[PDB]
RNA sequence: UAAAUCGAGAG
């Protein structure tokens, strides 16, 4: 129950949705939001912290159609993982040359 | 020995009904000594 | 919520309660500052339930 | 059509120097979001080892026991966080600590006056014995099955010269310390980094030639290692902007008001990362990116 | 620079470890309580007993 | 924050009437739970964490022949910093009756503290 | 009272540079800035943690109740 | 368990 779908903020077909994730902050939210806004099928994406003291993070994903916003979130997460992989590889290969 | 004079710092003990006095000097104030017991804390 | 002295009626309003999880102080939004004529340099105020 | 291959094509890692206590490098052609994420995960989410539970058996020193235990908790430990698992707060405190996740330290230091203290000297070193309690006094006591695996690496503080307390004859300090694994967002003592911060690479644009003595003056308005002079025409140029803290002392002069512009590069981050002592700064950075990847992967695997 | 004060370290830490045996440093601090000490010491001692 | 409270058992006698209350645990029956804080002298162990409602001294009383214990009347849990067993300068071997217990409470900066 | 283990702002361990700072100010004639720099304290946040410490515990250690005065 | 008088403070 790390991430939940806010049924009271979503759309019927899934072309627009809101997600609430626990134990997260700006750090993951900004990375995921930038990465998913790089996806061309997503119209409006954003991150919002309800209250700073609470450890909650809401991600708003409104697509343009043709793909459910759940899948847009999955693709954004995948691209974040791949970006982390490439930075790890680049840093490792360049640390040895020095 | 569970008590310490507040003047000459010499350790002492007290018997039941006995006077509150340091044996080796004229003082009647006795700090309670700190004995070996578990006390927990948290470094926060 | 009221903050003595109550120089006018608007100084004793009714708020909806949000149960914050953390600290022991009445946390209040900025807008009501002129309404209670309050600051946050240790001003004290009372909540009646 | 931004894609991971395109980012890989533009992204590259440059390094200025390296050490076991300070790594200064560059991440270029990367978005501010990811640089911020690496900075923040380095500061906060990297596991480390520091003193959590401090059992006291006696403390007759002048320091109140809470402050002493807090000082012990602040003491960095030269132990790799990877050697031990995590604690289970939900289990009873009797079995919460095990040989795999709890490291037991001790401190039994008693002060006694030294008779051979020379007359007419105020030095606390000659007068008293065990007067000062230091971090190296935090004797490591392996438990259970960890007498083998920790034999190669003695659990010693990253700094053994840390002055914990000060004793006097008669006084004493005896305690045990269960230190465990925790992230730096829980408490700053668990942090593994002295400071891990980036800065946007400065960019100096000399809009007009400032040739002449003015260039000599213009060079003086920056640190030594940035501004140089041409040979033939005495004209200033930028050599290495990485050696210019943004002082903006040139704008203080009316003469060079409209001859220079100063800004930052959009995606040229200079990272300076100083390790606490438990791990190398490079391992801190790698652990940060790996934990971010694991975080995203776990989130992806979460059934919404 | 002219307005140069100084942390009197090695003068303060030393005075911490071994207090003076001759006369209390900071004479200005003693004179702060002149109205009280110098007055109670006027009812017994001084001229005329 | 250091706070000192003076526990006195000589409040209810005068004109040399006998001491009806003796510091410590009497010969009657008491629950052993009180041994968390009190020593065999009916005094708090130095450096113990004292909550509210925990005993801080035990006096066996002659008037009832039942062991009665005083409690900690404060909200902030404290640590027993020090104890002073004040004696009386009287020719008689008058028993210990006045105690000065000083506790420390950790005032970590919370939100709302004036700086 | 006693030297803090770490600098509050950044987090760098300055719990071992106290006696060294005293020595470098006393054994060798050094200005405060020179001694602080030679110990590895360039950020003013770390510099103020040792520059302005009083080390009051010395004055606290005279009043030992466990030793005859 | 009170209640007064004097003093110290917060806004
Ligand atoms: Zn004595
Ligand atoms: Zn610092």
């Amino acid at each position: 129950e790390k991430i939940k779908l806010l049924t009271q903020a979503t759309s019927e077909d899934g072309t627009s949705a809101s997600f609430q994730i626990v134990e997260e902050d700006h750090t993951l939210g900004n990375a995921l939001r930038y990465v998913i806004m790089k996806n061309p099928d997503v119209e409006f994406c954003g991150y919002s912290i309800p209250h700073p003291s609470e450890n909650l993070l809401n991600i708003r994903i409104q697509t343009y159609g043709e793909t459910t916003a759940v899948d847009a979130l999955q693709k954004g997460l995948k691209d974040l993982m791949d970006l982390c992989d490439v930075v790890e590889s680049k840093f490792t290969e360049k640390i040895k040359s020095m | 020995l569970k008590y310490i004079c507040a003047e000459c710092s010499s350790k002492l003990s007290l018997s039941r009904t006995d006077a509150v006095r340091c044996k080796d000097c004229g003082h009647r104030i006795l700090l309670k000594a700190r004995t070996k017991r578990l006390v927990q804390f948290e470094a926060r | 919520m009221n903050r003595q002295p109550t120089l006018h009626k608007a100084s004793m309003m009714g708020h909806k309660v949000r149960v914050l999880p953390n600290e022991k102080t009445l946390r209040l939004h900025y807008a009501n500052t002129g309404a209670y004529n309050a600051d946050f340099d240790g001003d004290e105020m009372n909540m009646h339930f | 059509e931004w894609n991971v291959e395109k980012f890989k094509k533009d992204f590259e890692v440059n390094i200025s120097s390296l050490d076991a206590r300070e790594a200064n490098f560059d991440l270029i052609n990367i978005d501010t979001s990811i640089a911020n994420a690496f900075r923040r995960i380095m500061i906060s989410e990297v596991p480390s080892v520091a003193a959590e539970y401090v059992y006291f058996f006696n403390n007759t020193s002048v320091i109140q026991d809470e402050v002493l235990a807090h000082r012990i908790g602040l003491v960095p430990l030269k132990v790799d966080p990877d050697m031990l698992t995590w604690v289970d707060s939900n289990l009873p405190d009797d079995e919460k600590f095990t040989d795999e996740n709890t490291i037991v330290l001790s401190l039994n230091v008693k002060c006694t006056r030294n008779p051979d203290a020379p007359k007419g000297s105020t030095d606390p070193k000659e007068l008293y014995n065990n007067a000062h309690v230091y971090a190296r006094d935090l004797k490591f006591e392996p438990q259970g099955r960890q007498s083998t695996t920790f034999a190669d690496c003695p659990v010693v503080p990253a700094d053994p010269d840390i002055l914990l307390a000060k004793l006097r004859p008669g006084q004493e300090i005896s305690l045990k310390a269960h230190c465990i694994l925790g992230i730096g967002g829980d408490h700053a003592k668990f942090s593994p980094v002295s400071t891990a911060s980036y800065r946007l690479l400065p960019q100096i644009n000399i809009l007009q030639p400032i040739k002449g003595e003015s260039a000599r003056r213009f060079q003086k308005c920056f640190p030594p290692g940035v501004i140089g002079i041409d040979e033939g025409s005495d004209e200033a140029y930028v050599k290495d902007a990485r050696k210019d803290t943004v002082s903006r002392e040139v704008l203080r002069y009316e003469e060079f008001a409209d001859k220079v512009k100063l800004g930052r590069v959009r995606n040229h981050f200079i990272f300076n990362v100083e390790s606490a002592g438990a791990m190398t700064p490079e391992e801190i950075f790698f652990k940060s990116v790996r934990i971010l990847k694991n975080k995203a992967e776990y989130l992806k695997n979460c059934p919404i | 620079q002219a307005r140069t004060a100084d942390f009197r370290t090695l003068e303060r830490e030393s005075r911490f470890i071994n207090p003076p045996k001759d006369k209390s440093a900071f004479p200005l601090l003693q004179e702060a309580v002149q109205p009280h000490i110098g007055s109670f010491n006027a009812l017994t001692e001084g001229p005329d007993g | 924050m250091y706070k000192t409270e003076k526990v006195d058992l000589a409040l209810n006698r005068n004109r040399g009437d006998p001491i009806t209350q003796h510091f410590g645990f009497g010969n009657d029956e008491w629950p052993k739970e009180w041994l968390e804080k009190l020593d065999e002298d009916g005094l708090p162990y130095i450096g113990t964490y004292v909550e509210e409602g925990d005993p801080i001294c035990a006096y066996f009383d002659d008037t009832l022949n039942k062991t009665k214990i005083k409690t900690y009347h404060s909200s902030e849990p404290a640590y027993i910093e020090e104890v002073n067993l004040i004696g009386d300068e009287s020719n008689k071997f008058q028993e210990l009756q006045t105690v000065s217990i000083k506790y420390r409470i950790r005032r970590t900066p919370q939100i709302g503290d004036k700086f | 009272m006693i030297v803090p283990v770490r600098c509050f702002s950044c987090g760098k361990v300055v719990g071992d540079k106290w006696e060294s700072y005293l020595n470098l100010l006393q054994e060798d004639e050094l200005d405060e800035g020179t001694a602080l720099s030679r110990l590895g304290l360039k950020r003013y946040c770390c510099r103020r943690m040792i520059l302005t410490h009083v080390d009051l515990i010395e004055k606290f250690l005279r009043y030992n109740p466990l030793e005859k005065r």
